[PDB]
């Protein structure tokens, strides 16, 4: 039922000590559920989508961007880059560089994107071109993570990512072959297995962008092509009180296992 | 578990070949091929938005090549940090890893990335280090307070901190 899941969800972030923000939109009938879906929450690794799709808007007009090659130099390393480190005193192309944050949130990559955009509020102007008023990136890897309680900066509510990963990856924010793109990249996420894929059927597709931070900030945000209806949208979010706390990619499993029974 | 870790981080050598990379992380542990190239990338235990991990690049993508690039990230731990701000300031580029070593404190770090443009010989070395504060290592978040210095045939040519104190 329809109760279950506001039940279940309530009893799962209260069991596990934190936050949670839940939104599945349903494209079949345009329906949203939603938990906390209002609530701002640190967006942590997921604010990778929209740099990668403002850089893939870009290229809409400037045809040959994500060819560009960029040079990754020993200083361009941050705490996390598993694949800039393999092209360190070389160049990747800015299509390179979007599928390593996308799909194994390298933060060399992302400071990339965030670079070609002239900063964050690159990032953040394309969310307000598509509609997104909530949307905000204020700072580059790793201090967009510290998910502080109640700094807006690098935040969003999941009402507003849902919405805006549909518009993204289903809708017309993007060309069709900028679309397309972004959704191949989503499909080839490596990090998400024990995060909202886990809670799922197994024979429905997945694209999805994690996120952790601290405040054992946990985070998916996901497209869904079941077998037999119309795609899903769904985010998940996660916070805790303490910023030392681990993070749960169970709880967003869980999550997804809960919602999708209201399906 | 049997995931990557630190110790079979050091047991693999510059120079093996993949067979014996696949044998001595754990084969189901490995993959290659696809943003990886014909490097070995091993996973480990959930840290961050992904795992522990070591990469392991080679010569060639002949099945007998050798090893001529080890990268880590959470695998290994510094055996007795005691990086500071101040201690971090007195490097400077030019040192060799000696004394930086002897400046930052000779436990204070960790290797990051270490390759061999040229294996076997080891002219043109680069070589990334991490060097945390006492509390800085962290083996699954973010760290608090932490330095890459990166050199090249053991010489530093650049350096960055993070929240030192």
């Amino acid at each position: 039922q329809t109760s279950a899941v506001q039940q279940k969800l309530a009893a799962l972030e209260k069991s596990s000590g934190g936050r949670l923000g839940v939104a599945l939109i349903d494209t079949a009938d345009n329906t949203q559920v939603l938990y906390r879906g209002d609530e701002r929450f640190p967006m942590c690794s997921t604010s990778k989508v929209m740099a990668a799709a403002a850089v893939l808007k870009q290229s809409e007009t400037q045809k040959q961007l994500l060819n560009q090659p960029v040079e990754i130099k020993p200083a361009d390393l941050v705490n996390y880059n598993p694949i800039a480190e393999k092209h360190v005193n070389g160049t990747m192309t800015l299509a390179e560089l979007s599928a390593a944050a996308l799909q194994y949130s390298d933060n060399t990559a992302m400071n990339k994107l965030i670079a070609q955009l002239g900063g964050p509020g690159g990032v953040t102007a394309f969310a307000r071109a598509i509609g997104d008023e909530t949307f905000r990136l204020d700072r580059t890897e790793p201090t967009l993570n510290t998910a502080i309680p109640g700094d807006p900066r690098d935040t969003t509510t999941p009402r507003a990512m849902a919405q805006t990963l549909r518009q993204l990856t289903l809708g017309h924010a993007l060309g069709e072959t900028q679309r397309a793109q972004l959704v191949t990249w989503l499909k080839g996420n490596t990090t998400g297995a024990a995060s909202i894929r886990a809670g799922l059927p197994t024979s429905w597709t997945v694209g999805d962008k994690t996120g952790s931070g601290d405040y054992g900030t946990t985070n998916d945000i996901a497209v869904i092509w079941p077998q037999g209806r119309a795609p899903l949208v769904l985010v998940t979010y996660f916070t805790q009180p303490q910023q030392n706390a681990e993070s749960r990619r169970d709880v967003l499993a869980s999550a997804a296992r809960i919602i999708a029974e209201g399906l | 578990a049997g995931v990557m870790t630190g110790a079979k981080f050091t047991q693999i050598q510059f120079g093996m070949t993949r067979q014996q990379v696949l044998d001595i992380a754990g084969a189901e542990n490995c993959e290659t091929g696809g943003s990886f190239g014909d490097s070995i990338h091993c996973r480990g235990h959930a840290a961050g938005d992904y795992y522990a991990y070591a990469t392991f690049g080679f010569t060639s993508a002949a099945a007998d090549a050798k090893v001529d690039s080890k990268s880590q990230w959470k695998l290994l731990a510094p055996s007795a940090p005691t990086l500071t701000l101040a201690k971090f300031n007195q490097v400077t580029v030019g040192m060799t890893r000696a004394q930086v070593l002897a400046t930052v404190g000779q436990g204070s770090c960790t290797t990051w990335s270490e390759y061999y443009p040229a294996y076997p010989s080891t002219a043109g070395v680069t070589l990334s280090l991490s060097c945390f504060d006492v509390d800085g290592y962290s083996s699954t978040g973010f760290y608090r307070g932490s330095a890459h210095l990166w050199f090249t045939d053991g010489v530093l040519q650049g350096k960055r901190q993070w929240d030192l104190v």
